DNA sequence: TATAATGGGAGCTGTCACGGATGC
DNA sequence: GCATCCGTGA
């Protein structure tokens, strides 16, 4: 058992997915422009439509995994449950998928690049704001467990 | 623990208390370790 | 977590004090609510009625009969303060208690449920036995 | 006797007084020169008891064959010096002066 | 003179440490053991005039005045039973780490 | 884990009340040196040393085995505390 | 060797000097180097001005001067003293009334000099100064959070500079003004200012209905002196408006520039948002006896304005870069002089009174020492003041380029929330989105980028590439994010045929939001990649490979590097190694070209082109403040024609001119026989047979003899009751010997204190009588070597009294200090780390037989779990081990830039090019494939790596361009079951060993009061049970253990003593007793007048004071 | 007020407040001897007030009394009494102990789930005490005073120092804890196993409950010194006796990460 | 020990929640 | 009956 970078396999669904949502991206945008639907009902068709493939590459990374190489490392880490999830692994193989802005708001534009093909500096820094985010989250989560299970120890103790 | 009766004289509330708390900083579409707080 | 809710209900509030000494929206344990109106009701007078109480974790343990306990939870000036004033004497009960005073817990190999048992030998034993019938 | 309950009150001022070994009347701490505690003051001898083990300030009784003698020279029990962790002064006041517990 | 909550780090030399208190307690108990191999009297001499009982060290005359005896036949058994300690001292090498 | 500590935890009504037997005849096994043990010569708990096989110096592994073997009594109030410490000490001085 | 360099991105612009930051700063704040009369007015200029003149006799300021310093710097660091120019000023003390003109140029004390690197030395001791960020001054308007259609207009001026003024509109309609929590309506202020009804209404009136809620018909009628006692009499109650009173509090609220301070670039902020002009930094003027407004009056229109919804006019962003500054060193510094100063100003208007009003001087009439107070009190005990990390020289380059939201003047840790902590979309090419502290402090700490620099108003900014067309100049622009949201910025990567955009859709950015735009519609372009990132983030190798969270890691870890003796610089480098080395300025390079003359150890003297010969001495194992070697070493040889900027010496931590942080060793990743579960590390023998990851180490050791009322202390060879065993090593003097081997225990320095008078015991007076021996006057007082320290002696400085140029603290006779070095070789329970956030301790050191091996018997040194990249998403690491790997066979190193990269096609051939050298050597010296490898090469076919039917070296060719090889076990020898990566990996030893962390107590020193034992390491502490642990002990149900922590092991006296002997006697321990603390806080609540009674079953007291506290 | 190290003096605030408190009062007795007006006997109480609750508690009411030259309020009564830093949590509910140590965990795939690695230096050091007792037993030392200045020195240390050890620690267990303590398995019992090194080593099945890994994490060890708190220990506190959560009930040592894989 | 002199100066600001008492 | 400040806690 070892990682090269190839043990990441990008599946060859993914350039089809990818060409797709392309393609209905496009078509969004023409009914935007023609006035059909709102600023909202466009930005949330994109969204929804960027998680949908999304989760449609990560089933393509799975199924070429199982099928074509069920021994490959990740696939047979993830499996057997000794280290990883699937999405990490759909960061690792198909794409990063979408970004939050530090409001909370999601970007229109997705990350398609993967850790295995490298990102963009605009994308990296794109996802920092997450990542930021989340160990905030987590740095003021400790803070009040600690003391929500402090005040159930005294009022349990007895 | 021991998947058998529990023993007089054990604590039960700490064990509560911790059991509750230890799982706490992993709390994260969800309510999640405010909302535990909140009720 | 029905540990934790149990010790947020344990509180109660008098809707009207009957024969006792009680007051009106006076707060008590149910406990002790209970052996009242036991109390009085086999005495033949008229019980407590009250109303079920339901306060937060820190309320219900910033309440509790423990002033120790209490006292080295939080508001420390408050609770010494009420404490002081009604004369308050702590029994030992909890933990934190003799945690505190430096004693054995009320608990595990300190319960008293398994605390007093004694262990001797059968030679011993028997030897006591005919100590104990030659006498 | 075993200890079982611990009761908490308010202190009178007799109670106070009862407690006290003496009253510091000066804002003095040691002397500036012989490092040794001034006389009346916060770490008075005479007051919160000795220093030293078995042994007077002046060291006119320097053992245990004096217990609980206080010698007339400098006016020190002769005692275990961990008194010093135990024994309580007092002050009185010339108007009284409210507790802020129990105001605010 | 600066304030202590600027305490935590400052250890108390007064109070004397478990270690320091047991060499005493041992001290103590060796040094009865050495005592036990003298005559009652003749120890009893030294434990006078030493301080070990009472506290307070007995002149000559004292502990002469207390057996009945001559402060110079006092004087003489505390010497000989200073002269067995001595000797059985350095037979049994005891006392010896207590020295510092 | 222990040797046989599933039928040392069946053997009471609470694990607390093995851990009470178990320290209690462990500090008479120490005050007594060893000398008021139920065990035969053979079933001693030994110690592997540089010069060979010892007694095992752990009166609460002697203390469990004893209690394995069956031939300890336990239980609340069997015998007056002081009439207990004397009799043992008239058995087995210290 | 070979620097293969990747990417096709020309940087124009090389980065600017890493420490200017701090450099430029100081320097402008000092003016030092300028003549009196030619300095701006800024700084310690700025300050003088403002506090001069003093009006009371009249005090009046020159010129000042700084003088040389009275030591240089290693003597400083050597003596305990501060690095520090002595600072004059000429003042002319003048009486008005007379015309008498006295002027005389006083000491005012000293003020530190920063050094060449950007650092200070304080006491001895290297400090840095960290910048720090804050809300920039100027007038902002937010959301009110409670009225959505309302709100809040806020005026801000530099911290400490005067209060920050609320304008409100309230719910009944009338305007309100909030200064120090009191709230008024504005109109009486307005009145004050002078202005009438009629003015406001033909000034406001355009907004509809906001006026008539300004219009008060009492305020009017009244003239703007009783406006001005109204408003006395509504901020100050109880005080007596008197009218010069009133004038001197407004006055000195509002428009005093002495207590109020808009910044300069909160002045320019307010002159941009609001578009209007200010004549000072103040909100209003008092001219001509009256007062005149400047702020309040375009702040109150823009703000009816924004809530009438005029278009133009738009809430602020206060996380925005724009609106967000950086106080730098001079400006910190520059502010607590001036409060000094200011003192010395109170000082110098009390001594105008007191004494004789004829005679004074401006000596006689100024006290320095509030001034020396101030400033040594910021450089002292500030926490933006911080120890210096030196661990290696990258540790205090990021030091200084170190941006904090703490410290005097800024946010509480409580206080932060998301928003402080966020990276906000301004961050671009500023503040480096990754590296950041992980724990509390995340978000709040940050660090400069790369190309980002300070302007003079505190705002950073970023370069930009100017597009005119289609064509990209090599111009380049910094701006602020202010001016960066004006423009579309296409991004470096873009592709470029010469000075044109070769592409028909570029990737750009308008307002930080990505969008894809046409080349005419590119008016600038990113630098480089580089610029979005701080130094240390920048030093990581296929960062886009790496997930943020883990490139976090790598970034701060590589600050925690240790300088090995070996040290080498990676095999895969980003490029910016050497600059690196270059402006921390621990390397030697040469001024100017010519011929290096002489080549020591200690020193190098090189011959210019000049003529003129120049020595350069060597800085040799000089203890860091981490305690880290800092030494230089000679990197050229008699008789080399160098040129300038060549390299002469190489500092600590680089090699040849390149960055070294660590070792290049042979890794593989697999798992071995869970020695290296949960990121555990294994490593090879060989690694400390040929001394990789090696260290050397100074601690240093310090005592004092001083004097005493029982006798002086004495440092001496004579010891009481001390064999010659113990002091062999010590000399005449008592000092220890250089070169000797000290172990725990040893004596460094012998001291002798006299006993502190005591009558010894009945038993002691027997043991004296037996033995015949008088016991000692003086007792052994000597410096001796804690638990698990020692080492060689390398030095001794003793400084006593009386002898020359020397003078210690009052009371001490003399000052010993012992310096000593140990070689610290890799151990179990030292930690590693890579550049990508993988990090591990080390669990287990293997012989070299037991090692997996290439096939032609080369042992790897690393074995790395593979388990531990998945979860973390660093694939950084992997890259770096095949292009190390094909770095390995070739003989090689590389460079590869921060996403512009070596990408997996040109790793593939260059690892094909190994695989030549690998095998064909091989096939060349007669040896066919192996059994084991055919054996492999099925298993790896069936696996779907090779493929089937090629001949066996074109499949293990297939493996090796995947990284892969053939691997066998060196116990067994049987290969393992499938091709493992193998490849050189640029590994760390990281600060963290376990020679310094162990540590151990059976009984030791208590505290005083609580009488618990200490903590720390140093004073030989006990572990800390605390609240949780005691949960732990409860929840299994354990009271003896408890008990035992709660009484026997901790503060029960006769408890522990009883408990010890028992032990050591062989008995079992006896029954605890109560403990000190519980009759500490008894005590404590007696003080407080509260009566705690311990009682019994029939509540009658009991006594745990034993009758000691009772009369 | 005691002497510190370099000849120094240290107080406590309580000192400085007790002065103030002394000073107001004695100048209001002689104020009031020498009939002063009620405005000075006034203001001389309002200030005797304000020391009294200066002391008591500080920074209660009004502006808190500092030291000169310093921003930082004087510790009263109440500060000492309370917070989390207070005489309570701090000294009474938690406590510095003895006979413990700390140490850099490493991962020993040898031990047995019962075992744990423990460095000889660090146990030579708990179990410090025992070890003199052996050393006295056998003829190491003549008594327990020469054992112990012949451990003071490391260079005075020999093999049979260790032997003895080994016959002090049979059959006795350490109690091996993780900050934080986040459930009652974040201590747990362990026979030491004596290791060369200086590092703690850890079975891996228990890694999980402590939250333990190996990038740098540290321990704590501690000697439960009674036959009580022993037995505590190898009954109830041992690893491999505890092998469910009291939470779930599920199992909490279980196969991961590389067990999980190779299986 | 004797000209006469007669109300003080810093505050300092991006936390969250419920328990009081006020008191709008 | 409901808005208005303050006090204590990490
Ligand atoms: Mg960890
Ligand atoms: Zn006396």
């Amino acid at each position: 058992i070892t990682i090269g970078i190839d043990d990441a396999v990008i599946p060859e669904e993914k350039k089809q997915y990818l060409e797709e949502a392309d393609r209905k991206l496009l078509q969004i945008e023409q009914a935007y422009e023609m006035g059909f639907l709102t600023d909202r009902e466009r930005y949330d068709q994109i969204l929804q439509l960027w998680t949908e493939t999304t989760e449609k590459v990560t089933q393509a990374v799975f199924k070429n995994f199982e099928e074509n190489y069920p021994f490959n490392p990740l696939y047979v880490m993830a499996q057997s449950g000794a280290r990883g999830n699937p999405q990490q692994i759909r960061q690792l193989c198909g794409l990063r998928g979408l970004m939050q802005k530090p409001s909370g708001e999601t970007f229109e534009v997705p990350v398609r690049s993967s850790f295995r093909e490298g990102l963009t500096v605009l994308e990296y820094f794109i996802s920092s704001h997450g990542a930021r985010k989340g160990g905030a989250d987590t740095a003021l989560r400790t803070a009040d467990s600690g003391y929500l299970t402090r005040k159930l120890v005294d009022v349990t103790h007895e | 623990s021991m998947a058998r009766p529990v023993s007089i004289g054990e604590a039960v509330g700490i064990v509560a208390a911790q059991s509750i708390g230890e799982p706490g900083t992993q709390l994260t579409i969800t309510q999640g370790l405010p909302r535990v707080i909140e009720l | 977590i029905e540990i934790v809710v149990r010790q947020m209900m344990k509180y109660v509030e008098v809707t009207d004090p009957g024969d006792s000494r009680l007051l009106e929206g006076q707060v008590l344990e149910k406990w002790d609510v209970e052996a009242l109106n036991e109390r009085l009701i086999a005495e033949g007078k008229t019980p407590v009625a009250w109303k079920p109480l339901l306060m937060g974790v820190t309320k219900s343990a910033l309440s509790t009969k423990s002033w120790l306990s209490a006292a080295s939870f939080q508001n420390t000036t408050h609770v010494l303060t009420e404490a002081a004033i009604a004369g308050k004497k702590d029994e030992l009960i909890g933990l934190k208690e003799n945690v505190i005073l430096g004693r054995l817990i009320p608990a595990g190999t300190g319960s008293d449920f398994v605390r007093f048992t004694q262990v001797v030998d059968q030679k011993t034993l028997k030897a006591i036995e005919e100590a104990r019938k030659e006498a | 006797k075993e200890v079982r309950k611990v009761r908490i009150a308010l202190a009178s001022p007799e109670k106070i007084r009862s407690w006290s070994y003496g009253e510091v009347e000066k804002p003095e701490t040691i002397n500036y020169r012989t490092l040794k505690p001034e006389r009346d003051g916060l770490f008075d001898e005479r007051i919160f008891g000795p220093i030293k083990d078995y042994e007077c300030a002046c060291g006119k009784y320097k053992r245990q064959r004096f217990e609980g003698k206080v010698c007339e020279r400098c006016g020190v029990e002769v005692t275990k010096s961990i008194v010093r962790r135990y024994r309580m002064g007092h002050i009185e006041l010339a108007t009284p002066a409210a507790h802020i517990w129990f105001v605010k | 003179p600066v304030s202590l909550e600027t305490g935590d780090f400052i250890p108390d030399e007064h109070l004397p440490s478990p270690v320091d208190a047991a060499t005493q307690s041992l001290l103590s108990e060796e040094l009865e053991k050495a005592l036990s191999k003298l005559s009652e009297r003749e120890a009893m001499v030294l434990k006078l005039r030493k301080g070990l009982i009472d506290g307070r060290e007995h002149t000559l005359e004292e502990v002469g005045a207390f057996f009945g005896v001559t402060r110079e036949r006092i004087r003489q058994i505390e010497n000989k039973a200073l002269r067995k300690l001595k000797y059985h001292e350095s037979r049994t090498r005891k006392l010896r780490d207590f020295l510092d | 884990a222990e040797p046989g500590i599933d039928k040392l935890f069946g053997m009471v009504d609470s694990k607390y009340r093995l851990t009470v037997v178990v320290a209690k005849r462990a500090q008479q096994l120490l005050r007594h040196g060893f000398k008021n043990t139920v065990l035969e010569p053979e079933e001693r708990p030994k110690m592997q040393t540089l010069e060979g096989l010892f007694d095992d110096p752990n009166a609460v592994t002697w203390a469990m085995k004893e209690l394995l073997t069956g031939r300890l009594v336990f239980g609340e109030n069997l015998v007056p505390e002081d009439r207990l410490q004397k009799e043992m000490e008239r058995l087995y001085p210290v | 060797m070979e620097i293969k360099r990747f990417g096709r991105i020309r940087e124009v612009i090389p980065l600017p000097p890493l420490t200017e930051i701090q450099v430029e700063s100081y320097r402008r704040a000092l003016q030092a180097d300028v003549p009196p009369e030619k300095r701006e007015n800024v700084g310690i200029q700025a300050a003088f001005r403002e506090t001069f003149p003093i009006e009371e006799l009249v005090l009046d300021f020159l010129e000042y001067r700084l003088g040389e310093p009275p030591f240089p710097q290693d003597e400083c660091r050597e003596k305990d003293l501060t690095y520090q120019a002595p600072l004059y000023a000429r003042l002319q003390l003048i009486h008005k009334d007379t015309g008498l003109i006295k002027e005389d140029e006083v000491f005012l004390g000293h003020i530190p000099l920063m050094t060449e690197d950007g650092s200070f030395i304080i006491n001895g001791a290297d400090r840095v100064i960290v910048s720090q960020i804050h809300r920039s001054p100027g007038v902002y308007f937010t959301p009110d959070p409670a009225r959505p259609g309302r709100y809040i207009a806020s005026i801000i001026p530099l911290p400490k500079r005067g209060p920050w003024i609320d304008l409100e509109v309230e719910p009944n309609g009338v305007v309100s003004m909030k200064v120090n929590k009191r709230k008024f309506p504005l109109v009486l202020l307005l009145r004050v200012l002078g202005y009438d009804q009629e003015t406001l209404a033909r000034e406001l009136g355009a907004y509809g209905e906001l006026v008539q809620g300004l219009m008060d018909e009492s305020v009017f009628a009244m003239r703007p002196e009783e406006a001005l006692i109204r408003l006395f009499t509504l901020l100050r109650p109880g005080d007596p408006p008197k009218r010069d009173k009133a004038v001197a509090y407004v006055y000195g609220l509002i428009a005093d520039p002495r207590r109020y301070d808009l910044g300069e670039a909160g002045r320019y902020k307010a002159e941009e948002k609001l578009g209007i002009r200010l004549s000072g930094r103040t909100l209003a003027r008092f001219e001509d006896g009256e007062f005149k407004d400047e702020v309040f009056l375009p702040t109150l229109r823009y703000l009816f304005a924004l809530t009438a919804g005029v278009p133009g006019h738009e809430v602020d962003d206060i996380d925005h870069l724009g609106n967000r500054r950086i106080r730098t060193v001079g400006e910190l510094m520059t502010d607590q002089f001036r409060v000094g100063l200011a003192r010395l100003a109170r000082g110098v208007r009390e001594r105008m009174l007191m004494g004789s009003e004829d005679s004074l001087t401006p000596a006689k009439l100024v006290n320095s020492r509030p001034l020396e107070a101030a400033i040594r009190e910021f450089f002292s005990r500030s926490q933006l003041s911080q120890f210096k990390d030196e661990t290696n020289p990258l540790s205090s380059l990021r030091h200084k380029r170190r941006i904090s939201a703490l410290g005097p003047g800024g946010l509480t840790r409580e206080r932060a929330g998301f928003d402080v902590r966020d990276v906000h979309r301004t961050h671009y090419g500023r503040i480096c989105p990754v590296e950041t502290p992980e724990g509390a402090n995340i978000g709040l700490i940050t660090s400069l980028a790369a190309y980002a620099r300070v302007d003079e108003l505190g705002f950073i900014r970023t370069p930009y590439r100017r597009v005119v067309g289609g064509v990209v100049t090599d111009e380049v622009v910094y701006m602020t994010a202010t001016e960066e949201d004006r423009y579309t910025i296409a991004q470096a990567n873009t592709p470029l045929e010469g000075n044109r955009i070769a592409a028909e859709r570029v990737v750009a950015r308008r307002k930080g939001e990505p969008v894809i735009v046409s080349p005419e519609e590119v008016e600038f372009m990113d630098v480089s990649p580089k610029q979005v990132f701080s130094v240390n983030t920048n030093l990581i190798p296929f960062l886009e490979h790496d997930d943020a969270n883990r490139a976090l890691m790598g970034s701060n870890m590589q600050t925690q590097a240790v300088p090995l003796i070996r040290a080498q610089a990676p095999v895969v480098m980003t490029g910016l190694e050497e600059r690196v080395v270059r402006d921390s300025l621990a390397a030697l390079y040469a001024e100017e070209d010519g011929e290096v003359a002489k080549v020591d150890g200690n020193r190098i003297v090189v011959r210019y082109e000049d003529g003129r010969l120049v020595e350069y001495p060597l800085r040799r194992f000089y203890r860091s403040n981490q305690g880290t070697a800092l030494d230089q070493r000679p990197r050229v040889v008699v008789g080399q024609r160098v040129r300038k900027g060549d390299l002469l010496a190489d500092g600590p931590a680089s090699e040849n001119g390149f960055l070294a942080l660590g070792q290049n060793v042979l890794v593989a990743i697999m798992p071995f026989d869970g020695y290296n579960f949960e990121d555990a590390i294994v490593i090879s023998e060989e690694l400390l047979k040929r001394d990789f990851y090696t260290s050397i180490h100074i601690e240093r050791y310090e005592i004092e003899a001083r004097d005493t009322k029982l006798g002086p202390e004495r440092i001496t060879r004579d010891i009481p009751h001390l064999s010659e065993a113990a002091l062999r090593d010590l000399d005449e003097e008592g000092v220890v010997r250089i070169g000797a081997e000290v172990k725990p225990g040893d004596i460094l320095v012998g001291r002798t204190s006299f006993k502190g008078e005591s009558e010894p015991t009945p038993e002691e007076r027997l043991l004296r009588s037996i033995f015949g021996e008088k016991a000692r006057d003086v007792k052994d007082t000597s410096l001796r070597v804690p638990p698990g320290e020692g080492g060689i002696v390398v030095r001794t400085v003793r400084l006593r009294r009386g002898d020359p140029g020397v003078e210690l603290k009052p009371g001490v006779r003399e000052v010993v200090r012992v310096y000593v070095a140990q070689k610290r070789k890799l151990q179990v329970g030292d930690k590693l780390a890579n550049r990508h956030g993988n990090k591990g301790v080390v669990a287990k050191i293997l012989p070299v037989e037991d090692m997996p091996h290439l096939p032609d018997g080369t042992p790897v040194d690393v074995i790395l779990n593979p388990l531990g990249v998945p979860s973390r998403m660093n694939l950084g690491q992997i890259l770096e081990t095949h292009l190390g790997l094909a770095g390995y066979f070739l003989g090689q190193r590389y460079i590869s830039p921060i996403f512009d990269g070596a990408k997996e096609p040109e790793i593939k051939e260059l690892l094909a090019q190994a695989f030549e050298v690998y095998f064909g050597k091989r096939k060349g010296e007669g040896f066919g494939v192996d059994k084991r490898e055919v054996e492999v090469l099925r298993r790896a076919e069936k696996l779907g790596l090779v493929t089937p039917g090629k001949t066996p070296e074109e499949q293990l060719k297939e493996l090796f361009l995947q990284g892969k090889v053939v691997l066998y076990d060196g116990r067994t020898g049987e290969p393992i079951e499938g091709p493992i990566v193998v490849g050189q990996m640029f590994i760390m030893k990281l600060y963290h060993m376990v020679e310094d962390k162990m540590h151990a107590r059976s009984t030791g020193p208590y505290s005083l009061i609580t009488q618990q034992p200490l903590g720390g390491k140093a004073q030989f502490g006990g572990q800390r049970f605390g609240e949780m642990e005691v949960w732990a002990l409860e929840a299994y149900g354990a009271a003896h253990t408890l008990q035992e922590m709660l009484t026997l092991k901790s503060d029960d006296i006769e408890g522990r003593n009883a408990a010890y002997e028992a032990i050591i006697k062989g008995e079992d321990v006896p029954e605890p007793s109560v403990p000190e603390s519980f009759r500490v806080l008894v005590k404590e609540l007696q003080a407080l007048a509260l009566d705690v009674q311990t009682l019994d079953e029939k509540d009658n007291p009991v006594d745990i004071f034993e009758g000691l506290a009772s009369k | 007020m005691v002497q510190v190290d370099g000849g120094r003096f240290a107080t406590s605030d309580l000192n400085d407040l007790y002065r103030r408190l002394i000073n107001r009062n004695n100048r209001l007795k002689k104020l009031l001897a020498q009939g002063a007006p009620e405005i000075i006997i006034r203001n001389e109480k309002r200030m005797l007030q304000e020391a009294v609750d200066a002391l008591l508690d500080n920074g209660r009411r009004g502006a808190p009394v500092t030291n000169p030259g310093s921003d930082r309020p004087l510790r009263s009564l109440t500060d000492i009494l309370s917070g989390k830093q207070g005489r309570f949590r701090q000294n009474l509910l938690g406590k510095r102990v003895d006979y413990s140590g700390r140490s850099v965990i490493v991962v020993g795939p040898q031990l047995k789930l019962h075992q744990c690695g423990l460095p000889k230096r660090m146990a030579l050091e708990l179990f410090k005490p025992f070890l003199l007792k052996k050393m006295e037993e056998k003829g190491i030392a003549p008594n327990v005073k020469a054992a112990r200045r012949m451990l003071e020195r490391q260079r005075d240390i020999k093999d049979e120092v260790w032997d003895a050890l080994e016959e002090v620690i049979h059959g006795k267990v350490v109690l091996l804890n993780r900050a934080p303590t986040l459930h009652r398995l974040g201590i747990q019992a362990f026979q030491p196993v004596l290791v060369e090194g200086q590092s703690i080593q850890l079975h891996p099945l228990v890694c999980e409950a402590f939250n333990a890994d190996f990038d740098g994490d540290q321990m704590a060890v501690h000697v439960p010194l009674s036959s009580f708190a022993q037995a505590e220990a190898r009954i109830q506190m041992l690893s491999a006796h505890n092998l469910l959560s009291p939470a779930s009930g599920e199992p909490l040592a279980k196969p991961s990460r590389d067990i999980i894989l190779g299986l």
